[PDB]
This record gives structure tokens, C-alpha cells and sequence, in this order.
């Protein structure tokens, strides 16, 4: 009743519900302190990152759109001056950024504006202060939290060189978490980790032949990739989720470092038994609940997997925007045998699935929850779960929080 | 090529997804690109709705390049029949789509369904959200409105209301009362709470009240020549904005204006002894073209204040603004950059700012009093509670809603000095 | 001798002042010093009123000592009654005259005016505001109800609305409409906008509709007996409360419970996603003993809040209270003093208060949301617009007024947290 | 056309709409940075503060009142052992204070229980850390700011003694304006130069002999009383409003210490003209307008005599609830001769003889001024005239101003 490997995914095209890839600069920029996400685009992209970034987009946030003007259709080597002099502007008026990125858009791309030798011209032009990168973030090759992946890889190229073998944990954390994370992997014995990526543009970690990496987000193939490309090899864990999720994740670098079991109970003890109780609260409105999930973030199977084995929930059809075999392959090990997997998605096939369904509690998107709750359904929306902490022990009890109470609140509606 | 971080506009498909969720029974097709149905979010959230929007997707990703698109949409309008079964539909191209091949008219045209298809001119690099209103609105009454012999009974249309209007609701409910007053009912209010088989009936009723001229203005004027309709050209905010507009219903209809004025409450506010310090407060004004106009007279005439600065992001108003605006010795202030609003504000160094979420924004960061009167507003603004913005019921509304952060900057300014 | 800064009530002439004024034709004489006129400004400011409350002094100085003083009062009798020609009158003692001998009964009786003239028995040293409220319309329903045949159809009076009442005009104007849903019209709201003519008409009224305990259930209580007339003892705050109510009156009147549910908005907008993160947020309530019973129901049970700390500062209610908390699990607190409301709120450690103008002052003092849900409040709470608690629209402004103190918490809290 | 001194003022008692001496205590603990007044009263008494605080009360004002409960009332020997508990209560939960006054209200009074002993009591108890006064806001005792008049009275028997020749400006002040003050008078030449009250009790004005006094506000009758009674001599002058009255007040004390015409014209120059210019600005709306002024403050002489003659206002009927004829002079000699005076008041018989009237301007309390502006009449409420700055010359503006604004308004609204 626990094992997934060999199911078959319902690979899945049609109408689709789902963010693009520029969506994900919204969290971004929060943890690259030094840098500014400028995408080029149309009005569309500029009023989605508005959507997305709610009340942030007061707070000055390091983000912004070189809106596409009707004269910048035709013409298209006006479009290279036209950006270059928006970027220095946009250089001067905030001389604290110091990596550029320029975010690919689907109009952008139509176009087939070569934002690459826009990046390369421009950090010649403004060398050695800021150095000017690129990737994209269209709706074409990417959804919601791809935007990460396509960002880090092409960063990844450029990264200095080195010989010494220090783990690296790719994915951007809440703080806090990549905090209790350093400070696990230390107590452990891990001698240098770095995280990918940097709080800062100087301290960006370096990689090299012996380089190791792990993974703390799923959305990460081509970063993987990148990486692989450059000699570092990667080790193998199911996501940080639960106590379950975390201590096999931690086990897995323990392994790969040669850490006596000793080492390992002594310093895992403490948190794991923090953990396993804080989950316990959550327990009684949540065991035997069947979970149905849309996608959106490629966080769907390994919370899945949490929710089901920690929690006692029953899966009925959890689905990805997309679905790396060899990434997702331990927590598919780990995830209940009786489970539907959907890539993609073919939004009406989808909701007339779950209609006949019928799932208790239902994950997807803001523009789905509320007509599913009309409907009698309950609904936890998707979107909390990239931004709110969730990863490693402490967040545990607050990550079945983030399931349980949706329910609570469901019946507390009606006696 | 325009840095852009706040916007107050969408763009123009955001007005076709705006009126096309207004209306019952009608289904709106989108050629666009996959990741780009955010705006879903705006009606369910914001506008807190119940149902999805009735809207649909191509959902055409980077492995679909190749006259493979065309196909695409073809198969979007057939399955959106097919599986809604809509009085009638619309189809439109979003801005990506505007930089492809495949045609509105001629994809609709081939398949051939049914029922009444309209194809939408969306120019998403050079308009927004409330021409996409507009067009889209102008573009179904076009369609679907036909000459008919006038009801027994003195009837008229509501144009303009929409989904994520700023207090249309409620405006709706207020002015329908209103005219109730005067012995005149309502026929069909659209797009708001309307369907393509209402949109037909449209011709039967004597006039058009024009409720927001950025929304159904060009729907008025179309009616101007199909049915011979007058549409009301004053809108009914503040008492004032509110006995003319019934003035003008009157010398349209021939009928007395009656007025239910036991609830009216915000003359005698206005005129009670608490009020005397609101006297001549400088304010600024900014917002849609409709609504500043709208607030400028009650500032300046109902409320005693001084108007010490008028503007909009709206271009389509910037006319009516840029008059009204001299009216007070005030070089109307057009523009959509915020950065230039908050340039204005500065110069102006008003007392008090109304505006948008944008204005609270920066009245916020300036220490300023402040109150919003109109669009983009966040979930805040479209409230549990009854609150119009037009006649009487809305002009107490806008007079507790503008003093309050006023009385409290007192309170806070006093309180503070008082504990050092 | 208690060390009082803050008093959440006044001393019962205010109460009795509170009772006249809510009449139409109705002199009231306070036997009381110069410079003890101050309460006007009360019904002047507070109340924003147009016409002098109908109250008139004796104004007694240093210089009057000596059976002076009865003669003065004597004279002041006269004199309203000459002025003013009410139907009738009312005599009481300021807290000043309580400690002289002139005797309110005495001298009403020897000058013998016209009309009916009632006199008083305020302990203003043991009792307050409210207890004025409720024995002054006692003394007039019982001196003024008599038995009657009830009307040809079903009616009902508004018993508790007053001036100074904290939504009662509009409370008024939702039951009112709430009960005309079912079939029932009013047949006297008193005190408010009733004369003393009217108050001899209340025995032909099938029941009584007690809207507020802490103001009206004495005469209640005096007209269950007199005409023999039952009263409704569930407040309608709140859907559920409100639902109840109503079955309550079909239970006394026998009709079928109808409701027009078409504008009912909180019970949709509490069960949407954008209120799950309310979900037992910790709530400490405090206020008049009424408002505190129906915020709490509210709190917990139409809201999902966690009810935290349980209060009043109305000794009247505190049984009705003791009992109402307890099914909460909690403690009632039984307190005039704020700083005792300041330490309970701190040991509760509350995510947000719902209180009096006081608390909502305790609240801004520790950084906490907050809401004010009773009297005493100032000028901000007595709004233009429509803004009632009780029934259907009175649940929506509760839901919006409630929530907005907590989103714009959050609002606040994240912008500093990103500033960074 | 104007001259008031042989005027008959008529003499009122009846029905009142005014303030007891409670008041007051809002407004001038303020000045006091040392003190605390603490009402011995009903909670009719601690009510009214309240509504005369307004949103001050929620900030921790340094004052209160000790509220008489039920069991307080017989007999007259509990009460201070009661009391004494109290005020050891207030004095330990805040040892900033430095001088309580024992505040007495109407039942108090009645209860004919002595608070002059009281404080005699606590004053050793207490001692010497806080010294204890008592006084009287009973309103039979007293009317508004009468309030502070018997305060400032009663701090007046203890004050330091002295020899030295100084001037003591009397009456609670805007801080603002007690600086403005105190330079013309300065660099007028006139050192050294005390305030009643003063900022904190440790440098409370010390009284001679050879003291010379002169009084900010139209309202210290008692205070001159005591005053005079330790050997100090008033200087007389009009009260301090508009340009006139302010040059009138320094030339009066400038006289009395002999400064030059000379060194007089110089110093006062430049501030005179920037006044009588600010007040231009109101000249429009204000000639021509008939004031009527209902009793509230014992400012309604002055500031009438300020309205008339410095922005051309006719007046119809001045009331105030007390005339010292000595103090009240030399205003009265400059207040136009048309002007009918009442002292006290019968609130209806006025309410009848100023229908009709139906005046321009009423300056009137809080609780007449909607009913008379539903009625039909602009209106100027009151108290505003005590607690804003008003005083001397770079006040004269906003002074004006207080008085344009409501008609302005009307205006402005039709
Ligand atoms: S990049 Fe593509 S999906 Fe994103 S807003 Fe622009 S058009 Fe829509
Ligand atoms: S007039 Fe007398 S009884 Fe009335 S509040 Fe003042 S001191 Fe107290």
C-alpha cells in the first residue's frame, strides 16, 4: 500500500490553470538581496506580477516590467537602445542592485528578442559593478515555480570555479528554515555548505568536479542539470516534508558524508520527537481524509506524500505541472500505491475527474477554491505553500497546520 | 518601452473578462498563452465570486508553434459551446496572440456554431482595461440590439455596471430606488446581471442612464442611432450631481422628480458645528475620470473643502476632466505613472488625498489622511456591507468614509502632542 | 470615594435625559446646580441633534441655600410648562439635589399643573446611566399604558431605543423592516420618536419587541402585566441570534417565519477562502452586557474567532453574562474600571478586541486590531450612513466592520516586515 | 461712538447654560507640568470632565476625581480617612506630582465636608515631598474659569515672600504665546518677568511689597483679591487681543516701568504691522456683522472689543457670566456704545431677545450652537476661544480667523 514508481502518469495537454514562470520573481527577489528581476514584456506581465505580489508591490520591491509600447512590434533593433537606456536608468536609479536579470516574457519571446546578447552587451557596458544575466519565464516554457529553476540555471554557468567538495542546497528558502537547515548539516559534521541561492551576489557558492549538491525544492531540473554540466554530482532525497521528509533527507546527506548513525540520533533525536508531536495535534481532523490536488507547483507529490503518511489521509488524484522521474523518484517510492498522477493538465477532463470524485479536501489555485467552495467542497489553497515556511522539523506541526484547518473551520461552519 | 511597476489598467482583455463575467449565460474565448488566466484571481478574490468566470482559454504553449495555433482556438470555441451551451459567446485575442497569425473573425466564421459569435478588436499595446470594457460592450449591444416598440410604462436601461466595478452593486441597487421615486422602472441593467436574451430587449425602453461613461459609453452612443435613446449624461454622485441628474431624467421623461429625502442625511452633517474645521482643508483629487469629477464638486460645494489638485489615469477622460478641472482654477493632471502622482501630491500639499489603493499608498508614506473613491481597489473595497457611491444613501457613505481618517489624524496629531 | 478617571456611564439624569429626549412633546425638570448643564452637548454633538434636548435646570447657586431651593424648582416647573406645552412631564434630581431636602413628588403635586407630570427616584450614588434610562420609561409606560383591545391586525411595539443609543436609530429602521417581512407592522417604537399621546396607545399591540435590555425590559416587565403583552427576550445581533428571533415571534404570533434573504451577504463572505486564516484568532470581548452576549455568539460560532475574555461594565447584565460566558468556557468580568479591562486584555493576550471607544484606545496602546461594538463611543459612531447592528445588513456591517481592523494588521505587519 | 464705562449692565439670574470651575482643570493641568487636581464630586462630576476632556482622557491626564459613593454620604469622619486612602493611593502610583489640589464640587460642599483641613492634613502626612492646596469648582461657587481663579487664589497665601520689584503676568497661557510674551517684554527692557501659574511648582513667582502684577485674562478676580492682600499692585490695561490690545497691554506695563516711547516704538514696530495685516485678511467677510456673545468665559468683553474695532463688527448683546467693573475698564472704555451688557444670565429670556436680534455671529456653547444653526443662525462655539492660542500679536491672525471661518462656511454652502 506504499510505492509509485512503476504507476503510469497521466502525461496531460488542454486548457490549463496555471502562473507562469515570472510569478516566481515575486519570491525571488525577497532572498537575492542584490538583485533586480526586470522583465520584458507586455501590460499582461505587468498586471499579473501586480495580482501576484499583492500588497508587496508598496514595499518598493526589486521587480519591475520594461513594458512592450506598439512601436517596439516593428523595428526590432530599436529594441536593444530602447532596453539598453531603460536598464541604465533603471541603474542609476537604484545603484544597489548589482545582478541584472532579464526575465523572458511570451511577447518577448513571439518576437524572438535575444535577451542573450542583450545580457551579455549590457555587462560589458556596465562592468565590473553589476553583471547582467538571462532567462525566461514565458507562459511558453514555464509554470509558476519552473521561474526559479530557469533563474538559477543560468546562473549556474558562471559561478566561479573550485576544487574542494562543500555541499550545496539548491532552492530558496524562507530564512529561517535555511537556518535550522545550515545548523542540522553543521551538527552532523558537514564542514562547508553553501545554499544556491546566495543571500548576496559576492557570496554566491562556487562549484567544481567534486562539488556535491542536494535538492530542496522539486522544480529544479535544469538547475540540476546546470550543475551536472559543470562536474557536481547530485545526491539523492525525498523532499524535507514532515519529520519523515526531513530526517531521510538529512539521512541521505549524513550517508553520502560518511556520518556514523551515532552522530545522527544524538543531534536528529531532539527535533524529530518536537516534530512528531506538533503533527499529532492535527491528526484527529485529518486522518482519513481523502486529499485530491491540482497543479501548480511541483510541491504536490511530496506534500502528498507527507499528508498521507504522517497525516493518514488518503490520496486520490494528486497532479504536477511537470514531473522529473529521477528528481521525484524517493518520494514516489514513499506515496500510496492507489494514487492517480497527472502532468499537465487538461483543466475540464480535471474537474469533471474530481466532480464524480467527490475528494474531501481539495489544493489548487485562487481562481478554482472559491467556485469549488460554493460548490460544497472544501478547498486549501495552493499558492501559501511556496512563500509561507514549511520545510524541515519546526515548520512541521504549521504544515499540517496549513491542511487541518480548512476543515476545522468547515465543520465549526455548521455545528 | 516603459518601466512599470504599478499599473492602474490591465490590459483590455481584463475588460473583456470584466463584462463577459457581468453577464449570465455567455461564454468569452481567449487566444492567449498558457500561465495566462491570472486574472481569474481578481473575480474570485477581490470581487469575492461564487462561480468561475465564465471565461476560456487556448492555453497554446512553446511547442505549438506552426499554424498549429489556429487549430487550437478553433478547438477552444468548439469545446467552450459544446460543454457551457451559452445564449451566445465572444472571442478575443490576448496580447501574445495579437503578435500571431490566427484571426478572431475568420476561425469563428468557419466553424460556424449556433449561436451568435463575436469577435473583439483588442489593440493590447496601445489600450487597457477600460477600453476593453467598453469595446467589448459596444461590440454585444452592436450585435445583439435591435429597433422595438417602446413598453406601456415609462422604462430605462442601466449602462455600464460591470464585474470588479468599484460599488457597482450597490450604485445599481441605489439608483434603481431612485428612479422607483419617479415612477420610472428599470428595463434591462447591463452587462451587469444581464444575458445575451436581455441584450435583445434592449430597444423597448425610453432612455439610457449612462452609469459609467468609462465602461458603456460607446454602448450609449450606439443606442443613440439604433433605437433613438437619450442617454443621461450627468452622473448621479453627491446631492447636487444627484437632483440634477434627476433633473435632467425629468426633462427626459416629462415626469415630476419626487425625492425620498427622509434618510438624507449628509447636508445637515455637512452643515452641523463639527463640520467647521473641515473648511477649505486643501485636498487632492485622483482616480478614475468619472469618480474625480464626480468627488470634486462634493469637495468643493457639498463638503466646504479647498480642490487643490485634479487628475486620472484614465486617457479616455482626460476631456471632461481637463474642463471640469479649470472650473476650479486647476490644470487637470493626466497621467498613469504613480511616480508622477506622487510628484503632484507634493507640489499640491494637500490636507487630505482621495484616491486609489495607489493614493492610500502614498498618503500612507507621506503621514496624510486619505480616503479611496475609486478603481483598482483591493478586497477592502468590495464590502459585505450595502455601500453605494451614488445618491443619497451614497452621499452619507462618501461623507462618513472621507471625514473618518481626517477625525482620526486629529486624534492622532492631538493625542501624540498631548502625551509629550 | 472611588478614584475614577474614565466612566463608561453617566450618573442616571443623564439616563433620564437620555429618555426625554428620545420623545417628541415631553419636558423634563432636573432639579440640579449651575454649570450641571453639560449633558446637552451629549445630544448636541455626540447625537449631532438640531433642536435643544428638551430638558430644562433649575440652576441653583451658592447664594440660594435656605428652603430657597424648592420654590426655585417650583418656578422652573412653571415656567417649562408655560414655555412649551407638553403633553405631559417628568421631575427628577440631579445627584447635587439628592443631598437637599426639596422633594420632587411634593412640589409637582401642590402646583397641580394641566397635563400629567412624573416624578423620579434616581440614586445617583448607587446607580448610573442606564438604570436612569430604564426606571424613567418605566415611570412613563407605567403612569401613561393602559389596557386597550388589540388592533385588527398583528402588531408589535420597539421597546429600548433612545437617544445616545449606540445604532438605535438604525437598529430601529432594520427590525422594523425584518418584521414587515412577516406579515407584522409596528405599532409604537418608544422612547424613540414617540410622544406621550402615543405612550397611552401601547396596551393595543399584541407583543413587545424589547430591543435592548439594558434600556427598556423595566417597562417590559410593567407592561407583561398591564396588558398582559410578552416580550422577546432573544436580541437579534447576528444571523443565528437573528433566525432565532424570528422563530420566537412565530412561536408569539403564530405566523410562518419569512425571510428576505436576498442582501444577506456575511454568511457567503465568512465562508469563503480569504476568511480561513480568521479561524480562531483569539478575540477578547468587552462592552455594554447586550452587545457583549451578541458579539460572542458572532465570535465563535458565525466567524470561527476563538472568544478569549468575556465582559461588561453594566452591573444590570451581569447574570444574563455569568451564563453566557460560561458555555464558552470562560469567566465572565464584571468591571467598571478599565484598568481592569487593561489587565484582563494582557492575561487574555487577545489577537484583537471588540470593545468601547475606551478599548479601542487600550487596543491602540498595545499595538492590537480592534472593533467597537457598544456605547460609550464618540462622534465616528454615530455615522450618516446606514449602518444598523441588528438583522440581515446589520450581520454584513458587523462582518465588514470586524474583519477590517485585522486585514490591514496583516497589512501592516507585512510592509514593515518588507521594508525590511 | 465708542465708550461703555457708564453703560447699565444688566444684572441677570435665572435658567444657565454654562461650565462649573470643573473645567477648568482640562486646560490648565496642562500648564501645571507639576500637578494634580483631584475632584472630591458625584460621578456627575467625573462625567463632565470626561465630556469636557474629550480624547485628552485617554491621555493619562494628571487629574481625577475621588467619586462620592453611597456610603460617603453620612457621616463626615470616614469620608477623610477614605479620602486620605485615596489620595495615598494616587500619590504612591505617581510620584512626579508635586502639589494636589483637593478640587471641591457642588456635593462636596453640601456635604459640608471640609476639604481645607483635609488638605492641611495630607500636606504633613505627605510632607515635603508634595505640598497639598485646596479650592472650589462647585458650579454654585463658580462658572468656567472662575475655576481657575479660585486655584490660582489659593496658591497665592503660600507662595515665597519677597522685597524685589518683579512683574508677575497672570493667567494660564499657551506656552507658545507665554514665550512670545515674555520676550516683547524683555527686550522691552522689563526684567525680571513671573509667571501665575507657572510651569512647575519649584519656581512658583515669589510675592512682595514692592510686586507689580498685571492680568493675562479678564477672569482673576479672586487672584488680584489675594494678590493685592500681600502687598502687590495691579497694573491695569486692556486684555491682550488684536494688535490694539496687545500694544494697549505692553504700553500700560512699559509706562509703569517707565520705558522710553523710543525704545517702545522700536520693539514693538515690526510685530504690530505684521498683526494688523493677518487680520486684513478676515476684514472682507467680518465688517458690517452683527455679534451676539452668550455668558461662557469672561471673554466676551475683550474679544468683542477686539471684533468691532480691529474687523468692524457691530455688536448687539455681550454676555458674560461675571463684570469686575475695576478689571473689565479699560475694555469697556473702547467696547462701542451701542452694546447692551448682561452679567449671568436667564437662558430663555436671552434666547427670546436674541431671536430677535437674529444676529450675524453668535459665539455660544456646545449645546446651543447646532439648535441655533438648524435655526438658521451661523455660530462660533465657545470654548475653542480658551484652550487655542489667541493672545498678542502673532496670534491676532488665527483670532480673526476662529470668527471668518463659520461665516465663511455659510457662504460657502449656498
Ligand atoms: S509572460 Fe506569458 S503567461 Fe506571463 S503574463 Fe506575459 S503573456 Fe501571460
Ligand atoms: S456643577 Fe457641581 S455637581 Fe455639576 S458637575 Fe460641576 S461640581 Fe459637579
Amino acid at each position: 500500500t506504499f510505492g509509485c514508481t512503476d504507476s503510469p502518469v497521466r502525461r496531460e495537454r488542454g486548457q490549463k490553470a496555471v502562473f507562469c514562470g515570472l510569478t516566481s520573481i515575486v519570491w525571488l527577489h525577497r532572498k537575492m538581496q542584490d538583485a533586480f528581476f526586470l522583465v520584458v514584456g507586455s501590460r499582461t506581465c505587468a498586471h499579473l506580477l501586480q495580482a501576484a505580489a499583492g500588497v508587496m508591490i508598496f514595499a518598493e520591491p526589486r521587480f519591475g516590467t520594461a513594458v512592450l509600447e506598439e512601436q517596439d512590434l516593428a523595428g526590432l533593433a530599436d529594441a536593444h537602445k530602447e532596453l539598453d537606456r531603460e536598464v541604465a536608468k533603471l541603474l542609476e536609479r537604484r545603484p544597489d542592485i548589482r545582478q541584472l536579470f532579464l526575465v523572458g516574457s511570451c511577447p518577448s519571446e513571439v518576437l524572438k528578442l535575444d535577451l542573450d546578447r542583450a545580457a551579455e552587451r549590457l555587462s560589458g557596458l556596465h562592468a565590473p559593478h553589476v553583471r547582467v544575466y538571462s532567462y525566461t519565464g514565458s507562459g511558453l516554457d514555464t509554470t509558476f515555480t519552473q521561474g526559479e529553476d530557469t533563474c538559477l540555471a543560468a546562473m549556474v554557468p558562471t559561478l566561479d570555479t573550485t576544487e574542494a567538495a562543500e555541499l550545496i542546497v539548491v532552492g530558496a528558502l524562507p530564512d529561517v528554515v535555511e537556518d535550522q537547515c545550515l545548523s542540522l548539516l553543521t551538527q552532523l559534521g558537514v564542514g562547508p555548505v553553501r545554499m544556491l541561492p546566495a543571500r548576496r551576489s559576492d557570496i554566491e557558492p562556487a562549484v567544481g568536479p567534486n562539488t556535491r549538491f542536494i535538492l530542496a525544492q522539486p522544480f529544479l531540473g535544469e538547475t540540476t542539470g546546470a550543475l551536472e554540466r559543470r562536474g557536481a554530482k547530485r545526491i539523492a532525497a525525498p523532499f524535507p516534508f514532515g519529520e519523515e521528509g526531513t530526517t531521510l533527507w538529512l539521512k541521505a546527506v549524513a550517508d553520502a558524508y560518511g556520518v556514523s548513525a551515532e552522530k545522527f540520533e544524538a543531534v536528529t533525536a531532539a527535533p524529530r520527537a518536537r516534530a512528531k508531536k506538533a503533527i499529532a495535534a492535527h491528526l484527529e481532523t485529518l486522518t482519513g481524509k481523502s486529499l485530491f490536488m491540482f497543479p501548480d507547483s511541483q510541491l504536490e507529490i511530496p506534500l502528498a506524500r507527507f499528508l498521507a503518511r504522517e497525516c493518514g489521509m488518503k490520496t486520490t488524484e494528486i497532479a504536477t505541472p511537470f514531473l522529473h522521474k529521477a528528481i521525484m523518484a524517493p518520494d514516489l517510492a514513499l506515496l500510496p500505491s492507489n494514487t492517480a498522477l497527472t502532468e499537465g493538465q487538461d483543466l475540464e477532463a480535471q474537474l469533471d475527474r474530481h466532480e464524480a470524485i467527490n475528494p474531501d479536501l481539495t489544493v489548487c489555485g485562487l481562481g478554482l477554491a472559491n467556485p469549488l467552495e460554493a460548490k460544497g467542497h472544501a478547498t486549501k489553497w495552493a499558492i501559501e505553500l511556496v512563500f509561507t515556511p514549511v520545510h524541515f522539523y519546526e515548520q512541521a506541526g504549521d504544515l499540517a497546520g496549513l491542511f487541518s484547518r480548512p476543515l476545522r473551520r468547515r465543520a465549526l461552519l455548521n455545528g | 518601452m516603459k518601466l512599470t511597476l504599478w499599473t492602474y489598467e490591465g490590459p483590455p482583455h481584463v475588460g473583456a473578462m470584466r463584462v463577459a463575467t457581468a453577464m449570465k449565460d455567455l461564454q468569452l474565448v481567449l487566444h492567449g498563452p498558457q500561465g495566462c488566466t491570472y486574472a481569474d484571481l481578481l473575480f474570485t478574490m477581490i470581487e469575492r465570486r461564487n462561480a468561475r468566470p465564465p471565461v476560456s482559454f487556448s492555453t497554446f504553449e512553446a511547442s505549438h508553434m506552426g499554424t498549429d495555433t489556429a487549430i487550437l482556438l478553433k478547438d477552444a470555441l468548439a469545446a467552450a459551446h459544446a460543454r457551457y451551451k451559452p445564449q451566445a459567446m465572444a472571442v478575443a485575442l490576448t496580447c501574445t496572440a495579437e503578435l500571431l497569425q490566427d484571426d478572431p473573425n475568420g476561425i469563428s466564421r468557419a466553424l460556424n456554431l449556433p449561436v451568435p459569435v463575436v469577435p473583439l478588436e483588442l489593440p493590447s499595446y496601445s489600450r487597457k482595461e477600460n477600453y476593453g470594457a467598453d469595446e467589448t460592450f459596444r461590440a454585444l449591444v452592436r450585435a445583439l440590439a435591435v429597433p422595438m416598440e417602446r413598453t406601456p410604462e415609462v422604462t430605462c436601461n442601466l449602462l455600464g455596471a460591470t464585474a470588479l466595478g468599484f460599488r457597482h452593486r450597490d450604485d445599481v441597487a441605489e439608483v434603481t430606488k431612485l428612479l422607483a421615486t419617479m415612477g420610472i422602472k428599470v428595463n434591462v441593467c447591463a452587462p451587469l446581471g444581464a444575458s445575451p436574451d436581455d441584450l435583445r430587449k434592449l430597444g423597448q425602453a425610453h432612455f439610457n442612464v449612462l452609469m459609467y461613461p468609462e465602461t458603456g459609453e460607446s454602448a450609449a452612443r450606439h443606442l443613440e442611432r439604433a433605437c433613438k435613446q437619450p442617454f443621461t449624461k450627468i452622473v448621479p454622485i453627491g446631492v447636487g450631481a444627484t437632483r440634477d441628474f434627476l433633473a435632467e431624467v425629468s426633462k427626459i421623461t416629462g415626469l415630476p422628480v419626487v425625492t425620498d429625502e427622509s434618510t438624507l442625511r449628509q447636508p445637515w452633517w455637512s452643515a452641523s458645528v463639527d463640520s467647521t474645521y473641515l473648511t477649505g482643508k486643501r485636498v487632492f483629487i485622483f482616480g478614475d475620470g468619472t469618480h474625480v469629477i464626480a468627488a470634486a464638486r462634493i469637495a468643493a460645494k457639498e463638503v466646504g473643502f479647498e480642490v487643490v489638485g485634479m487628475g486620472c489615469y484614465n486617457r479616455e477622460m482626460a476631456r471632461p476632466l481637463r474642463t471640469a478641472a479649470a472650473e476650479y482654477g486647476l490644470e487637470a493632471l493626466i497621467t498613469d505613472d504613480y511616480l508622477e502622482v506622487e510628484k503632484a501630491i507634493e507640489a499640491a500639499a494637500p490636507e487630505l488625498i482621495l484616491g486609489t489603493q495607489m493614493e492610500r499608498n502614498i498618503a500612507k508614506k507621506l503621514g496624510l489622511p486619505c480616503a479611496v473613491i475609486s478603481a483598482p481597489v483591493h478586497v477592502q473595497d468590495f464590502p459585505a456591507r450595502y455601500a453605494p457611491q451614488m445618491g443619497f444613501e451614497g452621499a452619507n457613505v462618501l461623507f462618513d468614509t472621507w471625514v473618518h481618517p481626517l477625525v482620526m489624524g486629529l486624534e492622532e496629531h492631538l493625542l501624540t502632542m498631548f502625551r509629550e
